[PDB]
């Protein structure tokens, strides 16, 4: 596979996101690390899909809403940042105030 | 007996006139010459040539022209040439490039390249071998950054920082004698070569100079510490006395001066201009004009490399979030618009292609990617071939000229700029055995094996519980060169002449090889290999248009790059 | 224009091995009951005692095959091989201890070979 | 008052006549004797015996017959016996096997096994305790291999390599003085005992001998370096002068000789025959006949152990891919068919059972599994019990005879072969405290705790954030014996007498315990514990049939093994 | 659980394979590490199922075809190797040219 | 996400449990580490759901039965222990003889 250090670490994000999505599917309000994991994995999978940085800056604001998360979680998350390999190489995505 | 060229290349790697594709790019390198004697190629294994009385000499002791290590059948890609040779290593240094084996029975054996009882063998047949990358813009922020750099073929980190302190998160600076001593001690555990930059700021000489005497290898001038005429002047006065290099990130804000004021403070003295395009920092909007001057050694950082459809959206947002700038404050938007410019980023691709920007670097963890200096160098060369065509200087339909121009940007040129090219930066006899083996399908993407001081430090290798080393999962792993006390012999700490003369290594108990920084003050742009062009660069203050020889330098951003989604899991 | 990452485009032509060296064809028989495989660079007179051939014709020579390949003799198999000349200093040390010096000392090589029962000393 | 035997065994571990199943095998070990005094058993905890004025003596200073460590109520499985005892450790050595506690108030206390203020306690009640495994066929290819070995109870690695260089990927060789020095330095960071083999190749003595003087502990002769009569002869001349062992992987190709030629070169001198069955290497097809000779110390490597329905398919393909052999080249297919033989692999199971092959080893990462030497030893003993029945020598329906024959193959016999059994290889007074605790349900599969020099180095233990150490996830983890400078005191670097006399440890700055290799040249097959059989082994050159005493040695491959899918996640 | 080092590492392969199979399910052509992960996990799960080494050498050539992967990926993968615990202990599987 | 060391390790348990549940779904009798992983992940997800320690001590005895696991596995597992964040902070759950 020839995994580099970043590829190994970022598998962890996907896994945390899968864990969080199972918790959301059985009716739990998500916590801080759960919410961050879901939005982060969403950005990385969007880059893999070939979306633009601009598309993911918009979409990342609509992945989870206030009523998906515990009290205070929206205000704890000022922004989520992820780097992924786009068709044109690694780019940084910052999603501002992802949960309104 | 004759061997057809396909079978010959499959067995021994390519020979004269054969071409190899670099990863999934359009770039082809061609073997220019071959040191072998056909039929006497060295190789190792069951019934192979390097056996006692045959291609291995059974007579000579290690001192008697015998190697510690032979890399067989390497395709070398270096500023010095693209060619086929055996590489002989002894005492951690490259001692011979030529033909290895046994003069008893073989023709054409390079006299100091005897395979003997003392010789280890690495098979490089079908590999490309380069010098380790020399990254001269490293922020020491997160020690996990070292494996990232090794995985993309970087073997030397020059820069500064104390970990994730704000000063270090912004600037390549280890400030003052105490922080320098602490980071020289930390360096004892980092499996990569290192040189530390002090703070290039002060209005008195003594506060600056005491960093050089403490063991700094150079200085960094950064606008966040005040890139004022005084700080520039004192840093270059220290550097001229101490024989170390000065890097500059100039006054983006033009607060104390415009570019012409910074150049007047420099006063014709040698300086390394970091991220010369200016997205990473510098006089808005014209800093890139530095790259035209004979006393400037100009480098790019990697996130602008090359110009892509996501580049501007990514950079504008990164700059706003990292500076806590507000989209609804017009001074903040004006600043961002003055700093992140498609006109200068597009021209930066072409200035690399023309040999006007001499060097690449990362800006690791401050505004750049620790593991993408080599990667983005080749993506840039590939984009330029697609948009500008083969360069005029090319022959045989090969990209050898472009490949030597680009490999020089992250190997020999940074080493020359820093005063360390006597030790590292190229595959030449007499230099430290920092070597990177690449499978051509992974060239510039993921290193196969990274050799540090003649011992493998890092490798893509599989299951440690398996019968053989290749079963999954194959991933980058630290090797024996990084373990125990061997980390001391396989890596160099680069230091000022004065700190070495004053016994800093003994005072701090440093066990690493100590490298001397020297010959940094009477070089210039003319000393940059394949990248020596001086010219008047004009940057229009209204449109940010870049002109060289009366011609606008512009190109399109690309939607896709090679060395990207075919290779990476994220 | 299909991209095979890292692919070769080899030049035209063929590579002649051991160019300019004298070649010699000889018949060799595996008189033993176990297989014998011989590498490209072993001094040919010093191979397994149970290979029967004119041992004098192996002196100063090795197989004219690509570097790192081998000739295989099944039990009882007789076949022709082509030899080429050793190069460099044309000295051999170790292996079977038949030479330990210049390959020009044919008389001494064959006396040692005969005393130790290397087949084919004529 | 009387305790029934079920409750007694549950509280204190088993006593005389009790039997314990080894993992999920059919093998039963029986307690032969017990050093305790019933009612005065040592134990530690709230209201337990090892308390001040009670089973702990409160009078004596550490020097006065007090232990540093007492392992209470251990079931020892060793070549010396299968028996119940307390084990006392002091200064990193086993100083007492007997009964620990306080002579003030207890009967039967071994006089140097006082529990005092200075004494740590490990509860071994219900554990099986063995010597650490001694693996004498290690390729140093990937440092991740060390934890793999510790997890299956291996405490000593003998072999060679510089990491994933081709020479090291094929051969257990650290070649020449410089590579040996570099790997002795690397060894300072490896939390396991180590000895390094030099290249056993040359036609002059000096190139070979200078490796021994540089700090090699032995030599390896390998066909890939030329396993010629000359290399064999010079290596054994060096070994006889230097008092170190020579390992051989003979000429599979029969290029310079058949087996009888290799034996004539050896000329009755002592030699360790690696992977003697021959799938791992050696004269095709009859190398295994080496195991009949009085001067041969014969070992197996582990992937042929034991003979299973997947063995041949797996080996034939592994050999073809590792040698770059083509299925459509008849010489390649003939070679593979001559080397991978069900006839010799089936006979290898029986030769182990008969005590004709004396040792096991891994061939870690070259053609063998770093963490499966102990595992496959017991799978082999289990298969032989199922196919051949209890051995004649057994009593009480126990498998004690087979268990002592098999435990000897990976503990004491390799130590004797290497010249290191004065230090390691068995649970005896005066030897280094390398001890492995096993839960019987995990015996030979996953070690509970590995003690190195009297400190735990490796353990299966849980969540480091938990209130107690057992909550999930329970996994193999390095313990305090591996951390900081304690890695120096808990591990031995084995070296030649000449390198020790010449001050190599001081020259290289080695801080590890230095062990002397000695008494390797006047041993033979008769010195192999429980595995001392010499016999004429005949291997039919046409059918590959193995005969001993006029009888064909054959058995069936099995479809299933114990110590397999019940235990492993992959 | 008593995980050894190999068991811990090989969990990563399963995870990478799950990631790759989600990417394939939403219509992406797979890349080099994705393809290697899927075939590797397939071999390890086949050993766990009690298949023979010979069965997995055959099956591993039919898990992914040319039209499942990006241009050049078939020619980048010369063989995939995995060790797993079969009913008869650890064995090595090599799948030659898994994607034609 | 701000993962601490325990959060990183315990992702491994969830992953092993997902692996084991796929093996059980295709009809395999589970082995020792598989069985431990499933019951452990069940306890941690129950804490996340807001169950009490007493509820999980009871439920953990009914997650897997004898006929879900290989011969001897029930007798190899004396108890399974897990710590997780309950609504009232970290607590230890011990499930005694989880498989009868
Ligand atoms: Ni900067
Ligand atoms: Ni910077
Ligand atoms: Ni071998
Ligand atoms: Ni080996
Ligand atoms: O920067
Ligand atoms: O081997």
């Amino acid at each position: 596979m020839h995994l580099n250090p970043a590829e190994k670490e970022k598998l962890q994000i996907f896994l945390a996101s899968e864990l969080a999505l199972k918790r959301k599917a059985r009716g739990l309000k998500l916590n801080y690390p759960e919410a961050v994991a879901i939005i982060t994995s969403f950005i990385m999978e969007g880059a893999r899909d070939g979306k633009t940085v601009a598309m993911l800056m918009e979409e990342g604001k609509h992945v989870l809403t206030r009523d998906d998360v515990m009290e205070g979680v929206p205000e704890m998350i000022d922004d989520i940042q992820a780097e992924a390999t786009f068709p044109d190489g690694t780019k940084l995505v910052t999603v501002h105030n992802p949960i309104s | 007996m004759k061997i057809n060229r396909q079978q010959y290349a499959e067995s021994y790697g390519p020979t004269v006139g054969d071409q190899v594709r670099l990863a999934d790019t359009d770039l082809w390198i061609e073997v220019e010459k071959d040191y072998t004697t056909y039929g006497d190629e060295a190789n190792f294994g069951g019934g192979k040539v390097l056996r006692e009385g045959m291609g291995e000499n059974g007579t000579y002791t290690r001192t008697e022209n015998v190697l510690d290590l032979l890399l067989t059948n390497a395709l070398i890609l270096d500023y010095t040439g693209i060619y086929k040779a055996d590489i002989g290593v002894k005492d951690g240094y490259i001692v011979g490039i030529g033909k290895g084996g046994n003069p008893d029975i073989m023709d054409g054996v390079t006299p100091n390249m005897i395979v003997g009882t003392a010789t280890e063998v690495i098979a490089a047949e079908g590999k490309i071998v380069t010098a380790g990358g020399i990254d001269t813009h490293v922020h020491f922020i997160n020690p996990d950054q070292v494996d990232v750099a090794l995985a993309n073929g970087i073997t030397t980190l020059f820069g500064g920082g104390t970990g994730p302190a704000e000063g270090s998160k912004a600037t390549t600076v280890t400030p003052g004698p105490w922080n320098i001593e602490k980071m020289l001690k930390s360096t004892e555990g980092l499996p990569i070569n290192v040189g530390i930059l002090g703070k290039g700021h002060g209005s008195s000489i003594a506060p600056i100079m005491e960093q050089i005497d403490a063991g700094a290898a150079g200085l960094k001038i950064h606008e966040d510490w005040g890139a004022t005429p005084a700080s520039i002047d004192r840093s270059l006065t220290v550097a001229d006395e101490a024989d170390v290099q000065v890097a500059i990130h100039s006054d983006t804000l033009n607060e104390a001066g415009f570019l012409e004021d910074t150049l007047r403070a420099i006063n014709g003295r040698v300086i390394h201009s970091f991220h010369v395009e200016g997205a990473g920092g510098g006089h808005a909007p014209d800093i890139m004009a530095m790259a035209g001057h004979p006393n400037v050694l100009p480098s790019s950082t990697n996130p602008t490399r090359p110009f892509t459809v996501n580049t501007i959206d990514e950079h504008l947002d990164m700059l706003m979030v990292c500076h806590h700038l507000k989209q609804n404050i017009p001074e903040d938007v004006a600043f961002a618009d003055s700093r992140i410019r498609p006109e200068t980023i597009a021209a930066e691709d072409i200035l690399h292609d023309l040999g006007i920007i001499s060097m690449m670097s990362t800006d690791a963890l401050a505004m750049g990617r620790a593991g993408e200096m080599v990667l983005r160098t080749w993506q840039t060369a590939d984009k330029m071939k697609k948009q500008r065509g083969p360069l005029a200087e090319e022959k045989n339909g090969s990209d050898n000229f472009r490949a030597k121009r680009y490999v020089s940007k992250y190997t020999i040129n940074p080493a020359i700029a820093q005063g360390i090219a006597h030790e590292v930066g190229s595959i030449e006899e007499g230099k430290f055995a920092d070597l990177v083996l690449w499978e051509p399908k992974f060239f510039g993407v993921k290193a196969d094996r990274v050799i540090k001081g003649g011992i493998i430090a890092y490798a893509q290798i599989g299951d440690p519980s398996a019968s053989i080393p290749t079963p999954q999962p194959v991933m980058g792993r630290r090797m024996y060169g990084t373990v125990g006390d061997l980390i001391h012999d396989t890596n160099i700490t680069f230091m000022s002449k004065s700190s070495i003369q004053q016994g800093v290594p003994a005072k701090l108990g440093l066990k690493r090889r100590i490298g001397t920084v020297k010959n940094c003050r009477n070089i210039g742009k003319k000393d940059m290999k394949w990248n020596d062009v001086t010219t008047d660069i004009d940057i229009n203050p209204e449109t940010y248009e870049v002109k060289v020889d009366g011609e606008v330098l512009t190109c399109e951003p690309v939607k896709e790059l090679p060395m990207a989604q075919r290779y990476f899991l994220f | 224009n299909y991209i095979v990452p890292g692919e070769y485009r080899v030049a035209e032509g063929e590579i002649e091995i051991n160019a300019g060296r004298e070649k010699t064809t000889i018949r060799v028989s595996n008189t033993g009951d176990r297989p014998i495989q011989v590498g490209s660079h072993i001094h040919f007179v010093e191979v397994n005692k149970e290979l029967l051939f004119d041992r004098a014709e192996g002196i100063g020579r090795r197989l004219n095959i690509p570097s790192g390949t081998a000739a295989r003799f099944e039990p009882g198999e007789e076949m022709e091989v082509e030899l080429t000349e050793l190069g460099g200093n044309r000295e051999v040390f170790g292996i079977s201890d038949l030479t330990n010096g210049s390959v020009d000392n044919k008389e001494l090589i064959l006396q040692r070979a005969k005393e130790l029962g290397y087949k084919g000393v004529e």
